[PDB]
């Protein structure tokens, strides 16, 4: 007989149950400057 | 003696199954966020420096 790995849930499913990954927010959010502002460029008058 | 005999035997029904369990992955879509970045900086001049 030959058993074949069975589970209910993965561990991506349960990590994914989770509404909201504070990781994958942070690592979103940390982006913000680099994607809609110009952080090297220098202004002066 | 009165030899035993073998049991009846599992009357089994062949079938098709799918076998459900409980739903914990949220339901997910795609949106739209449309907003601001109102930035107001105040700076004071100094003789050399800002």
């Amino acid at each position: 007989h030959e058993f074949v790995p069975l589970e209910v849930y993965t561990r991506h499913e349960i990590k994914d149950s989770g509404l909201l990954d504070y990781t994958e927010v942070q690592r979103r959010n940390q982006l913000h400057d680099l994607r809609f502002a110009d952080i090297d460029t220098v202004i002066r008058a | 003696r009165r030899c035993p005999t073998r049991p009846e035997g599992q009357n089994y029904t062949e079938g098709i199954a799918v076998v459900f369990k409980e739903n914990i992955a949220p339901y997910k879509f795609k949106a739209t966020m449309y907003y601001k970045d109102v930035t107001v900086s105040q700076v004071w001049f100094g003789h050399r420096y800002s």
